[PDB]
């Protein structure tokens, strides 16, 4: 397969959030519950590779706006700087609840405040969900997170036939339009870090036009000077299967994009999105969870995970499954956030650097897997205080002209 | 022109001067071969002392290799 | 930590001179990536600085220095704040004179029956400055300091400590058998020098660089001759080599210095070539 080539011209239109055609909801929102015998008192095992102690001396990363597309955001006490941006589910919508507990786990694990004596909005005004003494604190609680609302599992559309196309492969055009969109209008708004939680897996016998999502790419990556963080995608999503790996029979490409069957988008666009794989709390890849393409750049933690509870008023280690059983979440979708904390920290003591810049800071500064790079981890595993005070080259990584 | 052919197929030029012959040994004569025959076998660098003078931290990989079977 | 040459008022009480610090020595890149960064030697900024005190019977306006006499014990120095009194470390003291002069040069002495109904509060960080004057080393005696990381087995935490010396903290008989490294890579990150002393560590697991650490990422092997090689860490490369063995810890900023070879996996090996290039 071919690498991504764009074309500036395909931009959409700008233009207020919603969908493409009436939608109606059709499950009920998710349950959320805590794993018997947690304590809350502790710090959570993730967080000791981050060293947080030692990296928060030079500031908490205040007046920096991050996006979160992903499934909206419930509010919270313990999120005092959230800004409802849109909704493109739901007409009547702004992107300010979240029926799948995936949306508000994200950004309580880059935002939330920490504990104290009374909170500062203690009134608490939040609607109903609609129908058919702690240790936890954020990697940057001085940021402003700003919620779209771009894609969810309860809703569907109430004229179901769709004519001379699948209903199976119909629904993906319709993500790729409505993820362009998405990041065109996260760009206006004037984030500086845009977070992506949500992603596409395609086989890659006759892939989906891409052209409108590749634009909107270059735009908010140049133009705007955004930086776009995305996560690997978990593989236990509907169609992502696992990917080869280097080679040594054919050493001409070092990173085997010829031998691709799984397209991740927009992960895809390694030119201008930094990919995130993931690593359990002791630095061992998670090999049978991530998907290992090509384009894959950096890696962090991704279990253990903790978080603000939706329709509560507390911290969650899980949510109610199929069964009566109770499920905890783990995967990309989770370490891409660790990494969306660190990028605005890095680029509140870096004022003056591109978003071209910033990314090459967190590369070099990642400690590097045996083979120097790989597929199932990028350059390595981020590294927050090493970001924050190495003399990194300004420019990017060069061969040596002659070893002998 | 003088070479050196190693039982691998390989074949190897050897400097004419007494330096590179005194070194490796071959004091004794050459046998004659013909060109048409001996250029078919691959290509390998001269053994002049005046470049196995050299240091390396690490050395270079070699591309499109083949595959060794069990 | 930073200083700068312009503010006299916090070199002179340290017993640093301008002259002095602008001809300080150059320091290599390798070095100033392994030492952690600590917070800048700059005056205290008291907040709120001149206006009047919330509490009664203040001495004087916020920011000003006290002082007690000399005839009642030691004197205690401390600072005035909006809702009350904080102590003061002799140094920083001075300090705060010094550059909060404006043209006044002493402070206000008051005895201890009036200093006594003043509420003590605790408002500002002022634990960077050390409690008595610099023993600044003179380089030309010397040109050599090292960022030295150890840590023992068992322990939870590393130790990290400076050495400075005359030369290079080798042993006199060996110091002729020291490897002059070729370089290859230009951007300052490797090494020019490499020395392999008693109850050195040829398998290694690279580690996180603070002390407190506890990771184990991934496994190299360091050869006599300085350059480092990756292993696999799959059962069949690690038998294959005979490494199945426990490997010691490294941090990263030590070891990123060594030039890195080729990978050592059973599926890189099997291969064949005629003749081999030369770049």
């Amino acid at each position: 397969i071919s690498p991504p080539t764009i074309d500036p011209g395909a931009l959409p239109p700008d233009g207020p959030p919603g969908p493409l055609a009436p939608m109606k909801q059709n499950a009920y929102c998710t349950e959320v519950g805590v794993l018997p015998g947690t304590d809350f008192q502790l710090q959570p095992k993730y967080m000791e590779m981050l060293n947080l102690n030692e990296a928060w001396q030079f500031g908490r990363g205040d007046g920096v706006k991050v996006a979160v597309i992903d499934t909206g955001v419930t509010p919270h006490p313990r999120l005092p700087r959230l800004i409802p941006g849109g909704d493109y589910v739901m007409a009547g919508g702004d992107g300010l609840s979240d029926c799948d507990a995936h949306g508000t786990l994200v950004a309580s694990m880059i935002a939330a405040v920490p504990a104290n004596g009374a909170v500062p909005l203690p009134s608490v005004p939040r609607r109903p969900v609609t129908i058919p003494p702690d240790a936890f604190s954020g990697i940057a609680p001085g940021v402003e997170i700003i919620s779209i609302r771009q894609s969810s599992q309860a809703f569907g559309l109430k004229d179901p036939y769709t004519g001379d196309e699948d209903p199976q492969t119909a629904q993906k055009i319709d993500n790729v339009e409505t993820m362009a969109r998405a990041i065109v209008h996260a760009a206006n708004m004037g984030a500086s870090v845009i977070n992506i939680s949500d992603v596409m897996c395609m086989s890659a016998r006759n892939v989906i036009d891409q052209r409108a999502l590749g634009a909107a790419v270059h735009y908010a990556a140049v133009d705007k000077d955004a930086v776009i963080v995305a996560a690997a995608g978990d593989g236990s999503k509907k169609d992502c299967k696992q990917n080869p790996i280097f080679d040594p029979l054919q050493p001409d490409d070092p990173r085997a994009w010829n031998a691709v069957t799984t397209v991740v988008t927009p992960s895809w666009f390694h030119d201008y999105v930094l990919t995130v794989g993931a690593v359990d709390a002791n630095g061992q890849p998670l090999s049978k969870m991530s998907i290992a393409g090509p384009w894959v750049s950096i890696s962090a933690p991704g279990t253990d995970v903790v978080g603000l509870s939706p329709r509560d008023d507390g911290l969650i280690n899980a949510i109610d499954g199929p069964d009566n059983s109770l499920l905890v979440p783990a995967g990309t979708s989770f370490s891409a956030a660790i990494v969306s904390g660190v990028a605005a920290l890095v680029r509140a003591k870096f004022p003056e650097l591109s978003a071209y810049q910033i990314i090459n800071r967190l590369i070099h500064t990642a400690r590097p897997p045996a083979r120097g790079v790989d597929n199932q981890v990028g350059y390595g595993v981020v590294d927050p205080v090493a970001a924050l005070t190495w003399d990194v080259p300004k420019g990017p990584a060069e061969p040596p002209k002659q070893l002998s | 022109s003088l070479w050196w052919v190693t039982d691998a197929g390989a074949r190897f030029g050897v400097e004419d001067s007494k330096e590179a012959r005194d070194a490796l040994g071959l004091t004794l004569t050459p046998s004659l071969a013909p060109w048409v025959a001996l250029r078919l076998l691959p290509q390998g660098p001269t053994l002049s002392r005046a470049d196995a003078l050299v240091e390396h931290d690490t050395l270079p990989m070699d591309m499109t290799p083949a595959e060794l079977v069990v | 930590s930073r200083i700068e040459p312009t503010n006299r008022a916090v070199l002179l009480p340290l017993g640093l001179t301008p002259e002095q610090v602008s001809q300080a020595r150059p320091m290599s890149r390798a070095l100033f990536d392994a030492l952690p960064v600590g917070p800048e030697l700059l005056v205290p900024e008291v907040p709120n600085a001149g206006g009047p005190a919330t509490f009664p019977g203040a001495p004087g306006p916020i920011g000003t220095v006290i002082v007690t006499p000399q005839i009642s014990g030691p004197q205690q120095y401390s600072l005035v704040l909006g809702d009350g009194v904080q102590t003061l470390p002799p140094l920083v003291a001075q300090i705060l004179q010094n550059a909060g002069s404006a043209g006044n040069t002493k402070p206000l002495t008051v005895e201890p029956s009036t200093l006594a109904k003043m509420p003590v509060v605790n408002r500002l960080d002022l634990s960077a400055y050390p409690d008595n004057p610099l023993e600044v080393v003179d380089i030309r005696e010397h040109p050599s300091t090292c960022w030295w990381w150890e840590r023992t087995a068992g322990e939870n935490r590393a130790r990290v400590r400076v050495v400075s010396g005359p030369t290079i903290p080798v042993a006199a008989t060996e110091m002729n058998k020291v490897v002059s490294l070729v370089k290859a890579d230009t951007s300052g990150r490797q090494a020019d020098q490499v020395y392999f002393g008693p109850d050195h560590a040829n398998f290694v697991a690279v580690t996180g660089n603070n002390p407190g650490a506890q990771t184990s990422e991934s496994l190299w092997w360091v050869t006599d001759a300085g350059a480092r090689f990756g292993v696999e860490d799959s059962k069949e490369a690690r038998d294959a080599l005979g490494l199945t063995l426990t490997p010691s810890l490294a941090p990263w900023v030590a070891l990123r210095l060594l030039p890195q070879g080729p990978t050592l996996s059973r599926a890189d090996a099997l291969v064949e070539h005629d003749t081999l290039p030369m770049d």
